[PDB]
RNA sequence: GAAACAUCUCAGUAUCGGGAGGAACAGAAAACGCAACGUGAUGUCGUUAGUAACCGCGAGUGAACGCGAUACAGCCCAAAC
RNA sequence: GACUCGUACGGUCACUGAAUCCUGCCCAGUGCAGGUAUCUGAACACCUCGUACAAGAGGACGAAGGACCUGUCAACGGCGG
RNA sequence: AGCUUUACUGCAGGCUGUCGCUGAGGACUCUCACUCCGGGAGGAGGACACCGAUAGCCGGGC
């Protein structure tokens, strides 16, 4: 047959790439020698093309102008701080260890100093639960309990733009405009509507997969389609 | 629209041009590579054994 | 069919009739050092292995008798043509 | 009496024991951070180098080359192939790794010519060889009774034509009798069946 | 091609990558093994021979030593001191 | 290297195809997934035999997998005499 | 010839054991290779993983 769509993706051709040249900034936490003597002032609030969420332009004491992953409630004029001694208010960043348990956090680092990896999407937040000299337990937006180095930095508050998902797209055109700002091929043609040569589910005198949809984890690319390694399917039971 | 005559009307693009190195009108001005002598692709001159019969 | 475990018959070795004992031929064990064994190793490689990619044929509905006839006096055995038999049980 | 060289030689018979072992475990850490072809001022295995033709003279160069370990890095067929020719994983190249190293070295020094080479160990994923190259244009060499032979025109690019020591062995020319029916005088003249 | 076909065959062919010369390559035995009280670097030509050997032991594949010729040529390092 | 200047309110893989009222029963087979006393399960190393060595025969241990058990149909599908 | 599959035979790919890289004191500790994070100091991990080799299972993706 022919390579399936998921295989055309990996080649990274124009159709599948993100409009990077149109993206604004890589919102990573600032690096600080130590002390925490790093504060800045929110100079503006901008739209982030890559996340459909607002972002904040901050001007730091040492002349550094950079965009920041904004939590809800940050406005122009507000003063933010980054460092071990940073105050414990929304919008400020400090290592998990300095954060009080029971406080909502966002843009959490995986490995200390990586600039943040977890909880960065609209309206989400991680929940700092347990402290320690060895591990800081955090509850991520998926509900999973993540053990982290207490040295991993994080921003206080929930990410801005919450509730974005509450409104339906209503029409294809709205989806269209959003998809144009992402690394995705859209619209989506169902495999069952294709020819046998183009997909494992293609072919037939009528539309229906010609095998069970639950595919093994070990299936090779070109065949791994449908419900990947499903532990179960449906809603019942 | 027919793929034949009607689609020939839009052909006003210049691609292959006189090559600085070999003189043939094969220097693709968009690719900057000569399809005839290889200029722009290789210092060595484009040549293949299949350009002639095997025993010759 | 039934068949006597012992009986008088010609011994091609003694060259005279004597009591023989009949036994079913037990399969001898292979060594894996015969020429064919080395050829299988030598010739099997990437892709199909010709004759070495074939698998065991089928079965005839009935097999022929496969026996050894041992002379009770000189101890040497001899073989004979077998005959188709669904089952073969020795008497005693 | 034993020459000092004999001691270097004896140490390398077992690169995994004694002081040499500790040395390698140390060096390789640096080697792994070096490039593909690193010119070095002095041979790591002096006895071996001198034994192969090396000389502390002008125009004599030494370079250590690292090449990946293992079989051929081959792409799977993209057209029809009978089962016998569909392999990928078990296919190995016909040139040994030491020969690949000699070639990468010679390319780095276009003006020089490969004299010989030898192994200096390997780790889990790569092998290192030091190659001895000679400047056929330097008068210090053109006047050397033991090396000036490498200055002849027919010795140009000798490594790429398999005229090297590793080249001749890899071409099955070691034996003068039985077994070399299709290797001598050349693989090509014998229909490529060596 | 094997009157299908998978090993085999076409064939290390076609084609591709790299490189030298006027010719290349080979080459002074850790050889041969007409087993010898024998030969004596290496190409090549004739022959040995469709022999030995390989092979769904199918179709097919296929040398060498030797011999008769051509031309002949034998040396330099590493180390010991 | 794409996804990705992205991080679960994400994005990948699929099915259905606005709204409204709804979406029953079946896990035996096939698929996926989890578990597993016991059974089965290759090579290396190891033990026995064999060989002054080797080929080879056998044993012990036993990974994933399978047997076995469980979950699962808005999973392939089924809902008869 | 294109396509399919519990047709025949194989080939990628995934999973898994083993050998090498690979070190110190049937469950365990460590640091020194190696890996990752950090501008750096240093932190995390660690003889595993990656990679090379091989073995078994799955394997119309080809
Ligand atoms: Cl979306
Ligand atoms: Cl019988
Ligand atoms: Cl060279
Ligand atoms: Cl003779
Ligand atoms: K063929
Ligand atoms: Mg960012
Ligand atoms: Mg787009
Ligand atoms: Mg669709
Ligand atoms: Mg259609
Ligand atoms: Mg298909
Ligand atoms: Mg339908
Ligand atoms: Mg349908
Ligand atoms: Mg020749
Ligand atoms: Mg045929
Ligand atoms: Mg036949
Ligand atoms: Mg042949
Ligand atoms: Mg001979
Ligand atoms: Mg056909
Ligand atoms: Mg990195
Ligand atoms: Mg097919
Ligand atoms: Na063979
Ligand atoms: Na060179
Ligand atoms: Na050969
Ligand atoms: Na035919
Ligand atoms: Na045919
Ligand atoms: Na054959
Ligand atoms: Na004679
Ligand atoms: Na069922
Ligand atoms: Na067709
Ligand atoms: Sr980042
Ligand atoms: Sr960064
Ligand atoms: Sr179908
Ligand atoms: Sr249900
Ligand atoms: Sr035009
Ligand atoms: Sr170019
Ligand atoms: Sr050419
Ligand atoms: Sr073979
Ligand atoms: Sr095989
Ligand atoms: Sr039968
Ligand atoms: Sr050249
Ligand atoms: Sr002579
Ligand atoms: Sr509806
Ligand atoms: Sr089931």
């Amino acid at each position: 047959g022919r390579r399936i769509q998921g295989q055309r993706r990996g080649r990274g051709t124009s159709t599948f790439r993100a409009p990077s040249h149109r993206y604004k900034a890589d919102l990573e936490h600032r690096k600080v020698e130590d002390g925490d003597v790093i504060a800045g002032t929110v100079v503006d609030i901008e739209h982030d093309p890559a996340r459909s969420a607002p972002v904040a332009a901050v001007e730091f004491e040492d002349g550094d102008r950079r965009l920041i992953l904004a939590p809800e409630g940050v406005g122009v004029g507000d003063e933010l701080q980054v460092g071990v001694s940073a105050e414990i208010a929304p919008g400020n960043t400090l290592p998990l260890a300095e954060i009080p348990e029971g406080v909502p956090v966002c843009n959490v680092e995986s490995s200390p100093g990586d600039g943040g990896k977890f909880a960065r999407a609209s309206g989400v937040n991680a929940q700092l639960l347990t402290h320690d000299r060895n591990v800081a337990v955090v509850k991520l937006p998926s509900g999973e309990m993540k053990r982290l180095d207490p040295q991993c930095r994080a921003t206080i508050g929930v990410v801005a733009g919450g509730g974005r998902t509450d409104k339906p797209f209503v029409k294809a055109g709205n989806k269209h405009h959003k998809m144009k700002a992402r690394g995705t091929k859209w619209p989506n043609v169902r495999g069952v509507a294709m020819n046998a040569v183009d997909h494992p589910f293609g072919g037939g005198g009528r539309q229906h997969p010609g095998k069970p949809k639950s595919i093994s984890r070990n299936a090779p690319p070109g065949r791994k389609v449908g419900d990947i390694a499903s532990k179960r399917t449906g809603r019942g039971g | 629209t027919g793929a034949g005559t009607p689609s020939q009307g839009k052909k006003n693009t210049t691609t292959h041009t006189k090559c600085r190195r070999c003189g043939e009108k094969s220097y693709h001005t968009k690719k900057k590579v000569c399809s005839s002598c290889g200029f722009g692709k290789s210092a060595k001159r484009r040549d293949y054994e299949w350009q002639s019969k095997a025993g010759e | 069919m039934q068949m006597p475990r012992r009986f008088n018959t010609y011994c091609p070795h003694c060259n005279e009739h004597q009591e023989h004992e009949v036994e079913k031929v037990r399969s001898g064990r292979q060594t894996g050092m015969k020429w064919i064994d080395r050829q299988r190793e030598r010739n099997s490689g990437i892709g199909n292995d010709g004759k070495f990619s074939k698998v065991p044929g089928g079965d005839k509905p009935t097999k022929k008798t496969d026996l050894k006839y041992r002379c009770g006096e000189c101890g040497k055995a001899h073989l004979r043509e077998g005959w188709r038999a669904g089952r073969l049980e020795f008497q005693e | 009496a034993r020459s000092a060289y004999s001691y270097i030689r004896d140490a390398w018979e077992n690169p995994g024991d004694g002081q040499l072992a500790e040395l390698q475990w140390q060096r390789q850490q640096e080697w792994r951070n070096e490039g593909a072809v690193e010119r070095i001022e002095r041979p790591t295995r002096l006895d071996k180098a001198r034994s192969q033709g090396y000389k502390a003279k002008q125009g004599v160069i030494v370079a250590r080359v690292s090449v990946r370990k293992g079989s051929a890095r081959k792409r799977r067929h993209k057209a029809g192939r009978r089962s016998k020719r569909q392999g990928v994983t078990r296919i190995t190249r016909r040139k040994d790794i030491q020969r690949v190293a000699e070639e990468r070295a010679s390319r780095t020094f276009p003006n020089l010519r490969v004299l010989n080479s030898y192994s200096v160990g390997q780790d889990g994923r790569q092998k290192w060889h030091e190659v001895i190259l000679i400047d056929p244009n330097h008068p210090a060499i053109q006047n050397d009774d033991d090396l000036s032979w490498i200055c002849a025109d027919d010795q140009a690019d000798r490594v790429f034509r398999g005229l090297t020591g590793a080249g001749r062995r890899n071409r099955g020319l070691s034996g003068k009798g039985k077994g070399s029916e299709k290797t001598r005088p050349s693989l090509r003249s014998n229909g490529g069946k060596g």
